[PDB]
């Protein structure tokens, strides 16, 4: 998004 | 309320060296106060920091689709976000206010601490040197160290052990990225 | 080296969550979970960048689920309370009758829950003050800042009163003009 911060996504546990 | 507490922290760390030339993504998972599992972009897959985190490293590593996206994050996540906030973070420059003063009023020929106060500056990287009559004094320098104010400014008090005598001129010299030439402030005993 | 950290937590049974970005130790922003909005640390940041807050809530929902799974896996090993180290400083050399700010540094503690109060001459000061959210530490404990603008005087004394489960009793950290 060039001027938008991207959020990393947490993995779900089994 | 006497219930036990249980804490979970997730930290995605984008580390940058020499611009964005070298980037390292370090995704860390912490239960209570102990890291259990992590993805390190230098390794390329999840690793169990403790045995408690092994089932997760195994479960997640089995999904090569997720690993690829993690391996790419160094670009799509870290390098992208770096560029987003670069102008107001990496390039933030706030010039320090510098003052010199005796720690307290002392009798003539009494020992004292000369305080070089350096406040309101950013980034944290700084150098403070003391001079007595133009000659650098490296001994008897005590400091508070680098203090982060929590509001994107730092401060520090650098103090010089001395016995101020009439005629003496003390100089505090400060080097900081916000200025191309050192800041100097004199104090006359 | 520079470091950007997306730090998230969930705490039970309080059901407290937090989502923040950290740059070399300073908060860039956090997301207000209740109001679902992005709160930039310095106003100018928000003019130069944006971030959709809705993503944060989804993350925290995943963190909450993972927490419960982990809690069970550890056989309900609870967190050890670590009491905070507290420091009170001005943000600049103090000049009599010259506007200044008292900073209450609350550091090296966990879990991330504390009760903080500014006291002037033993009386709660609930206006003009501000605070940060909980900031991450490398040892995985937390930091927090409380702020009180004031006018230096030889008549006033100040305390930051801090309460935390790691402490046997309220902790007062004192400041006053020489």
């Amino acid at each position: 998004p060039v001027s938008k911060m991207r959020m990393a996504t947490p993995l779900l546990m089994q | 309320d006497t219930r036990p507490r249980f804490l979970w922290q997730l930290k995605f760390e984008c580390h940058f060296f020499n611009g964005t030339e070298r980037v390292r993504l370090l995704e860390r998972c912490i239960y209570n106060q102990e890291e259990s599992v992590r993805f390190d972009s230098d390794v390329g897959e999840y690793r169990a920091v403790t045995e408690l985190g092994r089932p997760d490293a195994e479960y997640w590593n089995s999904q090569k689709d997720l690993l690829e996206q993690r391996r790419a994050a160094v670009d799509t996540y870290c390098r992208h976000n770096y560029g987003v906030g670069e102008s107001f973070t990496v390039q933030r420059r706030v010039e320090p206010k510098v003052t010199v003063y005796p720690s307290k009023t002392q009798p003539l020929q009494h020992h004292n601490l000369l305080v070089c106060s350096v406040s309101g500056f950013y980034p944290g990287s700084i150098e403070v040197r003391w001079f007595r009559n133009g000659q650098e004094e490296k001994a008897g320098v005590v400091s508070t160290g680098l203090i982060q104010n929590g509001d994107w400014t730092f401060q520090t008090l650098v103090m010089l052990e001395t016995v101020p005598r009439s005629g003496e001129v003390y100089t505090c010299q400060v080097e900081h990225p916000s200025v191309t030439s050192p800041l100097t402030v004199e104090w006359r005993a | 080296e520079h470091v950007i950290i997306q730090a998230e937590f969930y705490l039970n049974p309080d059901q407290s969550g937090e989502f923040m970005f950290d740059f070399d130790g300073d908060e860039i922003f956090h997301v207000d979970m209740a109001k679902k909005e992005t709160v930039w640390r310095l106003e100018e940041f928000g003019r130069f960048a944006s971030c959709e807050a809705q993503g944060a809530l989804a993350n925290i929902a995943v963190d909450k689920a993972n927490l419960e799974i982990m809690t069970k896996r550890s056989n309900y090993t609870p967190i050890t309370n670590v009491p905070p180290e507290v420091t009170v400083l001005t943000n600049s050399p103090v000049e009599l009758r010259e506007p200044n700010v008292l900073i209450c540094f609350i550091d090296k503690f966990t879990p991330p829950v504390v009760n903080v109060t500014w006291l002037r001459n033993g009386k709660p000061v609930t206006t003009g003050v501000s605070e940060t959210v909980f900031l991450p530490r490398e040892d995985h404990l937390f930091r927090k800042f409380h702020y009180l603008p004031f006018l230096p005087s030889t008549e006033d004394v100040y305390d930051c009163r801090v309460e935390h489960w790691g402490l046997d009793e309220p902790l007062l950290k004192h400041w006053e003009f020489d």
